């Protein structure tokens, strides 16, 4: 039964339309994510500094 | 962008800095200029007129 539900869901998606759209893989959102953060802080401390200078 | 407005606005700075310099000392012998020669009119006249 869930062999069924898979191929048919696999079926289903197939058929499915949706419009066009770029998209990452899901393996790798998170790490990328952890280092877009990081670089997130650092430029934001980097540009307070300078404008404070 | 910042980065730049922070190097002209080092630049500026550093060309005002000498008008300011060279301006304070003006005044400065300026000032001591007109003191000093208003004892030495005042201590020639008192000299002359004691003489006299």
């Amino acid at each position: 039964h869930l062999n069924f539900l898979k191929k048919r869901l696999l079926q289903q998606c197939e058929t499915l339309k949706v419009p066009p759209k770029k998209m990452e893989d899901l393996t790798n959102v998170s790490s990328l994510l952890n280092m877009e953060r990081a670089r997130d802080k650092a430029n934001e401390e980097g540009l307070a500094l300078l404008q404070e200078e | 962008k910042k980065r730049q407005r922070m190097i002209e606005v080092q630049d500026e700075l550093l060309r005002l800095e000498p008008q300011l310099k060279q301006l304070q000392t003006k005044y400065d012998e300026l000032k001591e200029r007109k003191s000093s020669l208003r004892n030495a009119a005042y201590f020639l006249s008192n000299l002359k007129q004691l003489y006299q």
